[PDB]
RNA sequence: UAAUUGCGAUAACGAACGAGACCUUAACCUACUAAAUAGUGGUGCUAGCAUUUGCUGGUUAUCCACUUCUUAGAGGGACUAUCGGUUUCAAGCCGAUGGAAGUUUGAGGCAAUAACAGGUCUGUGAUGCCCUUAGACGUUCUGGGCCGCACGCGCGCUACACUGACGGAGCCAGCGAGUCUAACCUUGGCCGAGAGGUCUUGGUAAUCUUGUGAAACUCCGUCGUGCUGGGGAUAGAGCAUUGUAAUUAUUGCUCUUCAACGAGGAAUUCCUAGUAAGCGCAAGUCAUCAGCUUGCGUUGAUUACGUCCCUGCCCUUUGUACACACC
């Protein structure tokens, strides 16, 4: 019934879309799972090492398709947070560069979100197509 | 490791029965009524909302809010 | 000749006040490259007032 | 037909046109602010008037430039300027008046943008009045 | 005819916006078409510095302030008459740059 | 307890060293005609109501 | 009873607002009276608000704190211990949790439940350093309340297992019923205790 | 405080001297003639002339005031 | 979650690697008692094993106990990079090991006593018990007893 | 009254400097002017969803109209407006209403007669006098020191945890700066776990960095109150960056030990509203280096709307054998 990306905001569309991720069987994981904490500026990897992957790979594609172009310096920015520098104030610290460029490069050969013809990432066709359709189930399961 | 760790066994009669005599129910309610460590709070409290007499009150997180099925 | 330079391309030896010399108190802002006393000094005659 | 709302330093300007019920805040629906505490802040000038009151006007607005809390306000008063400027251009003056009156009655800065602006900051102190710590011996 | 942007820079306002408005005059009386002065943010160059030449005293800062005001017109005209317009821009303080 | 209450009608003036108390004309709700001179800490307007346990008792000024 | 629709698809239950008589998200606001009658005027219930977040300007003149909504009140009195500084978000979350569990414990309005045990914990009298009995007006009196309930469930969250949700309502709970079990009593009675000791 | 300085109340009190058959009890038309009949210097100043000018006439028809 | 009745098989504290470890907590936090093993050393650990997280050393196992340990001593064969280990190019082989016994000090202070030995500055610090990293000694670390 | 601000009293009257006025800035203005260096409406370019045309999407040389948002020139607006009460006679004050703004509208800049043996000869190619001036106290180069540690003090940063920590997700500012005689801010692609490295690109700037996708914050999970998953001091190993030159670790990064600290005595600082506090960002110092400062913005309380109890200052009175004026 006229159904955007803009139904669900911000926790059950991603935690949909990555239970997609799941069913694809396509894992696309680099094997950096296990071993990487995501940020410099963190201290521990992801609680749950199977489906940190996914569900970075879900809000990643959700945020290209929000807005225009992306690139990996802008997920940097977007995934670093804030670092417990010890006895000096906390400050702000890009997200994990090569994990981003991966996850983007994942979703290049998964046709989701292509080049863009002025630099960075813009969503693809069958991007949209999927995402729409995964909002799509989002609200028929819980409005 | 100062009360009710992991095991929780000899004492399974009130964990059914346990809505009586009072009505709130939380993960640190679970705590301060002498029965189980919160280690298992959160977790065991799923289990009755999923199937159960305790009833949610909202959505909350950090915090359980339940209330006896009437 | 091949002894009375030690190399000052970069640091606070390397840049003085425009008009007094010093390496103290270095203005480098917009290219200015004036001590913080002498720009005191000549500040209105630059354009740099005092508003608020 | 196109309002305004500030609160700090956020604006959100509404366009309010001929249409069917549609509230957008960012492009999603009015449900998903998403401060999960502030959606009935985002509700009030609905609940206020009219449940739905409303079959003809469709209110879309575009928030910037201020902090979450800013911007739900912003929008909460920005959709509600709308309305009254909606009111005032074509639907009517006395049910303009009414709905005004509605807004005042329970004004949260609804309608007037909060003046408060953040005071400058004075040299020997960290923000506007608290000073440095001073110590004699 | 040649379309060309005149950009206007200046610290005194008075004196920027005499030649603002004698060109848009300049540009009326010959009957050209014109986008119309656009007023660029002034830019504030304030400085802060420490009253003090010396480190005795309250800690008493001072701010200068150099306030650049820029404006730009866009138009169209023939070599003729834009030296002419390029020409009566001799305001002492506003500095001008036409750009073709 | 006996229970009692009052109405500030009157605000003589501020009092107290610092300068924290108030001395406030107060009449009795019930048996209106009585006024007793008192001390408060807090902020008073007129029409304002107090409950003092104390009921006669007439504060002076504080030094 | 009128279950009108939008074009925007909201459940019906904000709907709900106003075509009965006005009241909370989940909480009826028109039942709260005041036990007793000289702290009126100074707690602000009816009006009433959608949610404890009316950011107005209640410090430009004297007496204008007084008309602010009582449980905004206490939300901002949360706002304590210079870490907990700002947080409103923070604090109306633990005011909603709170008025959730006062009325899963004997619900009776829980505004009106907090409204009642302000107004049992607001001290009728104090001292001043002269040290005599002086009065206590009904603005110091509420604010005092306020702050003596907060502090309580401040130092009683600290450094135990239940959370600052389900002190506060423990408190206030005990404050409503007037038992001198929890600490907003407790220090209400030490306050009032000189009073004959200071005449 | 919101007390007015000389350059307000001699400034006031001359033109109630010299312009009694003019400027009516209303701060927004005492503040119009104010341009013609004066030549003040700043927007902010005039308006405060004029709002003394305005409270003494509104007092002087009640008693007749000093000065 | 489940039935963790396990009546005979529950563990109290126990023994791993020559130091006591505590049943009572997770299995990731629970290994860092050993004078060797942190945070995400232990998490990288016990999910290479590929051993449950969620659950503690008292119910984890008695051979994953042994299999974590083993995984522990050898990371570097068993595809851990090289940077997540904490004693690389050692002093005097190059190659990188992990150490994880009541071993940690003992290269620490072999560290010192070659510092000492070769009268390096470091090595003259912490003979003196001084600060070695560039610190400024003369207003913090006063007391240091 | 904030004010020698004014009322008023009265051998004073009329005035001057200062205060105020003034200037800058932050507030509003559906009013004027103009904006592919700002934005919004719709036309073709029309990928998605739904399919009676509706939502969001996208088109930096793609059309028309405009300035509600933004910018900045000219102006407008507040003058405590109106209305009550309190004034002794008023200056004023206190409330309510209206208003964008009613606490000098908020905040600053400027700031009288003057006094200090206050600081600065280590800013000055400002300088009297003295010292030195070729084994120099000039200038330069190498290296070290300014940081050195039984100890005392001050400004601060991080904490003592659940109103929390950690992990995922939500992705919200403002003030600013940035290279053509050359190396600055860096978008994007690529490599790397990270810091970081490489190829380009945009920007001499409302254009690009940048929408500074800041943090605190919000949501959902793990933790379960423990010297614990709070806390990150101390040290070891390894990897890069800046720099001719990182040893006395410049800094950053990964791992590893996890010290005191369970809310702090006597005392003591700052602060009355977008203020305290929490939170981060930009700029300055910069080849590199923040726990510093100058500003900026985010979240936003509690209490008070007074007093001379303490402290400091001002005025008046008074004593003086002081006038080089209590040194
Ligand atoms: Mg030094
Ligand atoms: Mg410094
Ligand atoms: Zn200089």
């Amino acid at each position: 019934p006229g159904v955007s990306v803009r139904d669900v905001a911000a926790q059950d569309f991603i935690n949909a879309y990555a239970s997609f991720l799941q069913r694809q069987g396509k894992l696309e994981v680099p094997g950096y799972v296990d071993i990487v904490k995501t940020s410099s500026g963190n201290e521990m990897p992801p609680q749950d090492a199977e489906g940190w992957f996914y569900k970075r790979a879900a809000s990643v594609a959700r945020h290209i398709y929000m807005r225009k172009q992306v690139g990996v310096g802008k997920l940097n920015k977007l995934y670093g947070g804030a670092k417990s520098r010890g006895v000096r104030p906390y400050k702000h610290i890009d997200a994990s560069g090569s994990i981003n460029r991966k996850v983007l490069q994942a979703l290049e050969k998964i046709g989701i979100v292509e080049i863009s013809p002025k630099g960075g990432r813009r969503i693809s066709e069958n991007g949209q197509r999927d995402l729409d359709r995964i909002a799509a189930q989002t609200l028929e399961e819980d409005e | 490791a100062q009360h009710a760790v992991i095991l929780d066994q000899e004492k399974y009669d009130r964990i059914l029965k346990e809505v009586p005599t009072y009505r709130y129910v939380s993960v640190s309610v679970l705590v301060d009524r002498l029965k189980i460590g919160g280690s298992l709070a959160r977790i065991a409290l799923r289990h009755l909302e999923k199937e159960g007499i305790i009833k949610p009150i909202s959505k909350h997180s950090k915090q359980a809010i339940y209330t006896r099925a009437t | 000749n091949v002894w009375f330079s030690h190399p000052r391309r970069y640091g606070k030896g390397s840049r003085q006040c425009r008009v007094c010399s010093s390496h103290t108190g270095l203005i480098r802002k917009y290219g200015l490259n004036i001590c913080r006393q002498c720009f005191r000094e000549k500040a209105n005659d630059i354009g740099f007032n005092k508003f608020r | 037909v196109q309002t305004f709302g500030k609160k700090k330093s956020a604006t959100a300007v509404a366009h309010v046109k001929a249409g069917k019920g549609l509230i957008k805040v960012n492009g999603s629906p009015i449900t998903l602010v998403e401060p999960e505490i502030l959606r009935f802040k985002v509700y009030e000038p609905l609940l206020l008037v009219g449940l739905d009151k409303f079959s003809n006007i469709d209110i879309r607005v575009r928030v910037t430039g201020g902090g979450h809390v800013s911007q739900v306000y912003a929008i909460r008063q920005a959709i509600a300027k709308g309305l009254v400027a909606y009111h005032q251009k074509y639907v009517d003056e006395q049910s303009k008046n009414e709905l005004k009156k509605a807004f005042t009655s329970y004004d949260r800065t609804l309608l007037i943008a909060d003046s408060r602006r953040p005071e400058p900051k004075k040299f020997g102190g960290k923000g506007a009045r608290s000073r440095f710590q001073k110590s004699y011996r | 005819i040649i379309k060309i942007r005149i950009t206007l820079t200046s610290t005194k306002v008075k004196q920027l916006e005499n030649v603002s408005s004698n060109i848009v005059k300049n540009a009326e009386q010959h009957n050209l078409v014109k986008k119309g002065p656009v007023r660029l943010p002034t830019k504030v160059l304030k400085i802060s510095t420490r009253k003090t030449p010396n480190g005795e005293g309250s800690k008493t800062w001072e701010t200068y302030e150099m306030r650049i005001h820029k404006r730009y017109i866009d138009l169209e005209a023939p070599v003729q008459i834009v030296k002419r317009i390029t020409q009566i821009t001799i305001e002492p303080g506003v500095d001008v740059e036409v750009v073709v | 307890t006996p229970v009692t209450l009052a109405k500030v009608i009157k605000v003589l003036g501020r009092t107290g060293s610092r300068g924290g108390v108030t001395q406030v004309r107060v009449e009795f709700l019930e048996d209106t005609s009585r006024t007793i001179v008192r001390n408060v800490k807090g902020p008073v307007r007129e029409n304002d109501i107090l409950v003092l346990m104390e009921s006669e008792r007439e504060a002076r000024r504080l030094r | 009873f009128t279950p009108v629709v939008l074009a925007t698809p909201i459940p019906e239950e904000v709907q709900q607002a106003q075509t009965e008589i006005k009241l909370f998200n989940k909480w009826s606001f028109e039942e709260v009276e005041v036990k007793d009658a000289s702290l009126v005027d100074y707690v602000q219930v009816r009006q009433p608000i959608f949610v404890a977040h009316t950011a107005g300007r209640y410090a430009n003149k004297r007496f204008r704190k007084a008309q602010c909504p009582i449980i905004e009140r206490l939300t901002n009195s949360l706002m304590m211990n210079g870490r907990n500084n700002g947080k409103k978000l923070k604090a109306v979350r633990i005011i909603k949790h709170t008025l959730d569990i006062i009325n899963v414990l004997t619900d009776q309005n829980p505004i009106q439940v907090v409204v009642d045990a302000i107004t049992n914990t607001g001290p009728r009298e104090d001292t001043t350093r002269v040290r005599q009995a002086v009065d206590v007006s009904p603005l110091r009196r509420v604010n005092q309340a306020i702050a003596l309930l907060t502090i309580g469930a401040r130092e009683a969250a600290f450094r135990n297992i239940k959370t600052i949700a389900e002190t506060l309502a423990e408190e206030l709970i005990n404050a409503a019923k007037g038992s001198s079990t929890s600490y907003a009593i407790k220090k209400k009675d030490e306050l009032e205790r000189v009073a004959k000791s200071n005449r | 405080g919101r007390v007015r300085t000389k350059t307000v109340k001699r400034a006031s009190k001359a033109l109630i001297e010299r312009y009694y058959p003019k400027l009516t009890l209303d701060f927004q038309t005492n503040k119009r003639l104010c341009d013609e009949i004066a030549t003040i210097q700043s927007k902010r100043l005039r308006n405060k002339i004029a709002g003394y000018t305005t409270h003494l006439m509104k007092r002087i028809q009640k008693g007749p005031v000093r000065g | 979650s489940l039935v963790v009745q396990e009546q005979g098989s529950f563990q109290h504290i126990l023994r791993l690697l020559n130091t006591n470890v505590d049943g009572n907590i997770k299995i990731v936090y629970a290994l860092t008692t050993i004078k060797g093993v942190g945070r995400r050393y232990s998490n990288l650990v016990c999910k290479k094993a590929d051993v449950d997280l969620h659950k503690r050393a008292g119910e984890l196992t008695q051979e994953e106990l042994e299999r974590i340990v083993q995984i522990m001593q050898n990371p570097t064969h068993y595809k851990i990079p090289a940077w997540f280990l904490n004693r690389q190019n050692d002093i005097t082989d190059g190659k990188d090991y992990h150490t994880l016994a009541n071993n940690v000090e003992s290269k620490l202070r072999d560290d010192l006593e070659r510092l000492k030995k070769i009268r390096a500055h470091r090595g003259i610090r912490h003979f003196w018990g001084l600060r070695v990293r560039g610190q400024h000694t003369k207003t913090t670390g006063r007391r240091r007893a």
